[PDB]
This record gives structure tokens, sequence and C-alpha cells, in this order.
């Protein structure tokens, strides 16, 4: 068997200001138990920006059907890009515990933003 | 996600031994409570956890009497229990966190006791 990886196959997209980006991110497992999330930025001070909780993300959602058990793909969409939003962003899985903590972190994908 | 039927309130008074605040996911498909975590939360506290990987319960001591049904788990259902002592000294807002493998949701119900 092999060990879970989570693969962000992006280092760079580009967007223009007011449309929509992609970020794309799939995993190669379903264990351990946990979720996924995503970040703008590393260390301490980073960014929550999605989870699969309802109601928290209102820019943001999954591209693929991940109410399904056997969903693997973990990419999002984020509407209404600004300058504001150009960053690192990281697609990272946790594992269960009081509390959760980090297992393993996708590559990164950097999002540019095209002024007017 | 995982999905939840959802209530925005429970009630008690003297009169219950026991109360029960309710859980339920719609689109819960496990095979075996090994896929399965339970959180649930008061006040920004775990006061109840189960871990299914290793088949283990943890409460504090003032939720000494605080359990699921684990078994029910398969079928969605991970309402709390306690008894009245519990209770009436802890009345509020609990959040309900459910994750199956990859996928998670959580649930919010206010436990309501009323002075008759
Ligand atoms: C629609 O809303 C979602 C967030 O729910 C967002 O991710 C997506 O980019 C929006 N679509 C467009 C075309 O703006
Ligand atoms: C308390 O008891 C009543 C009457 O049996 C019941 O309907 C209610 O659901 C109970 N409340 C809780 C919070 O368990
Ligand atoms: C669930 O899986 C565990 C680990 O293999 C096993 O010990 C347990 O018996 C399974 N549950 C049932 C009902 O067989």
């Amino acid at each position: 068997e092999e060990e879970l990886q989570v693969i962000q196959p992006d280092k760079s997209v580009s967007v223009a200001a007011g449309e929509s980006a992609i970020l794309h991110c799939t995993v190669t497992s379903l264990i351990p138990v946990g979720p996924i999330q995503w970040f703008r930025g590393a260390g301490p001070a980073r960014e929550l920006i999605y989870n699969q909780k309802e109601g928290h993300f209102p820019r943001v959602t999954t591209v693929s059907e991940s109410t399904k058990r056997e969903n693997m793909d973990f990419s999002i969409s984020i509407s209404n890009i600004t300058p504001a939003d150009a960053g690192t962003y990281y697609c990272v899985k946790f594992r269960k515990g009081s509390p959760d903590t980090e297992f393993k972190s996708g590559a990164g994908t950097e999002l540019s933003v095209r002024a007017k | 996600q995982l999905l939840f039927n959802k209530t925005k309130s429970v009630e008690f008074t003297f009169g219950n031994d026991t109360v029960v605040i309710p859980c339920f996911v719609t689109n819960m498909e496990a095979q075996n409570t090994t896929e399965v975590y339970v959180k649930w939360k008061f006040k920004g506290r775990d006061i109840y956890t189960f871990d299914g990987a290793l088949n283990k319960s943890t409460v504090p001591t003032d939720f000494s009497s605080a359990k699921i049904e684990v078994s029910q788990l398969l079928k969605g259902d991970a309402s709390l229990k306690m008894d009245k002592s519990d209770a009436v000294s802890h009345t509020g807002n609990y959040t309900c966190e459910v994750t199956e493998l990859t996928r998670e949701g959580e649930t919010i119900i206010e436990l309501k006791y009323r002075v008759v």
C-alpha cells in the first residue's frame, strides 16, 4: 500500500479581477479519517479559506460533488476575485483529535490577480 | 460534506430523568464505525468524543454521564444522551460534529430547560 498524497497540480493560477478562481486539489486516499481544509498562507497566521461545514465561506465551494463518500476531488472555486486575494493557497489533510492535527499538506498554488 | 436533518432546540423540565440531544446525518455511507469520528462541543470544549478507529469514547469529569449509542452511527444517528444532573447545569448550545473518512459536517442544537 502507498501513503496518502495531497496533489495540487498547478504551481500557479492567473485570474482577472472580478472573475472566479479555480484551485485544484485531489487526494489519493480517504483514510486516515479526517477533513481536508484550504488555507491562504502557511504558518501560525494562515487564513482559513474553506472546509465542508455549512454556511461559513460565502465565496467558496467545491467544484465536484463532495457530498459523495467516494469523492477524491477537493478543488474549489472562489468568486469575485480582487487583488486582495493574491497569495499562496494550500490544500491540507487533517487527522481527527482534541484538537485535530495537520497530517499532510499539498505543494501550494500561487494565485496572481490581474488588474483592470 | 455530511449533511444533517436539523433541529433548532430541544427542551426538558424537572420531569426528565435523562435528556437526548438529536443529531442525524442524512447521507451517511459508513461500512464500519472505524470510519467515523464524533465530537459534541459545549462552550468551545469537546464534552464527548468517539474515535471509531480506536473504539474509544472520552468525556471530561463534569460530563461523566455523556454518551452516544455507537451501534446507531451507521444509520447516521449520533444523538447525545446524558443524565439530568449534567443537563440542568449545562444548558445552552451544543454542536454535533461528525466525520466519515474525509467527509465532515456539523450542526447546532440549543438545549433548553423550562422551569415549572
Ligand atoms: C457561486 O458561488 C460559489 C460559492 O458558493 C463560488 O465558489 C462560485 O465561484 C460562484 N460562481 C460564480 C460564477 O461566481
Ligand atoms: C423530556 O421528556 C419529554 C416527555 O417524555 C420528552 O418529550 C422530551 O423529548 C424530553 N426532553 C429531552 C431534552 O430529552
Ligand atoms: C469493524 O472493523 C473492525 C476492524 O477490522 C472489526 O474488528 C469489527 O469486528 C468490525 N465490525 C463488525 C461488526 O464486524
